[PDB]
């Protein structure tokens, strides 16, 4: 499960897991700033929970 | 452009069986007529370069048909003048045997060049 | 300055720090045909670190 | 016809080998040259060109352009408010690929239109 769409959700293969995440590291790099890393946190701590 | 068409109605096949609106049915089916539309347009402009081709060699042919007239006219003369002037049985054989052949041919180009216009 | 192909002004509150300019057509070429989309520049002001 | 051809030409060449005339060997080069000509004329007579294809589908094909037309800013103008007014994100950026989609392939038409007629 990688994906959303109206009325359900959606699948794919690994090659998809792996652009998606090197897409989030790129992303991670170019848009820095400290409310990123606060909410990772504290997003965390939820997650968890 | 044809690859849009096939996002566009997949991401609008998904609107339809999650909600209403009739009108994802009324702009669904539109779609499909202007891409039918479309591909049935592309080969008829795409014919168009055989055309004006086929049309060139038209006019060389009409153009070649002009000088083989007056090749056999003035071969007709030739050999109506060489009958004339000869003295052996064999020459007038023939001679006869060429004017007959002129004849039919000439018939025969005057009647295709009629028909080609 | 950079060269783009999207028309701006179709959803323009994106770019709201760009001087936008249009600096030729071009010839988009397919199977079949003759395209001839416009081509656009985007201009922008910054200092780095 | 083609017999005759043949007989004659070697009528010809016998009658020359016994004697040289600038007259016999101009009719000989066009004798050849008409026989050469008529086999290509009777090549091109079996096949002739495809008159077939010439006459299509092409009246009513004249017509569906300004229907097409019809609806054309018709859905432009549809899919222009449905953008407006709606609120989720899928169908804001399926409403905007639609867009970018029909701005293109009207004017691709318009320019295959105009370049035809």
């Amino acid at each position: 499960p990688i994906g959303e769409s109206p009325k359900g959700v959606e699948d794919g293969s690994i090659g998809k897991v792996c652009r998606t995440l090197l897409a989030k590291s790129v992303f991670n790099s170019l848009y820095a700033s400290p409310q990123l890393e606060g909410f990772s946190a504290e997003s965390r701590k939820l997650l968890l929970v | 452009t044809v690859s849009s068409f096939q996002d566009i109605l997949l991401r609008m096949s998904k609107m339809q069986l999650g909600s209403s609106s009739e009108d994802l049915n009324g702009m669904i089916t539109q779609f499909e007529s202007l891409k039918l539309y479309r591909d049935s347009l592309g080969e008829a402009v795409m014919r168009m370069g055989d055309l004006h081709s086929l049309q060139n060699r038209n006019g060389k042919w009409r153009e070649q048909l002009g000088q083989k007239f007056e090749e056999i006219r003035w071969l007709i003369e030739e050999v109506r003048h060489r009958l004339k002037t000869t003295e052996n049985s064999f020459e007038q054989i023939t001679f006869m045997q060429a004017l007959q052949l002129l004849f039919e041919v000439e018939q025969e180009i005057r009647t295709f060049s009629f028909q080609l216009i | 300055m950079e060269f783009s192909l999207t028309d701006p002004r179709l959803e323009p509150h994106k770019w709201e720090k760009y001087c936008v300019l249009e600096i030729g057509d071009m010839l988009l070429r397919s199977a079949i045909g003759q395209m001839s989309r416009p081509m656009f520049l985007y201009v922008r002001t910054n200092g780095t670190s």
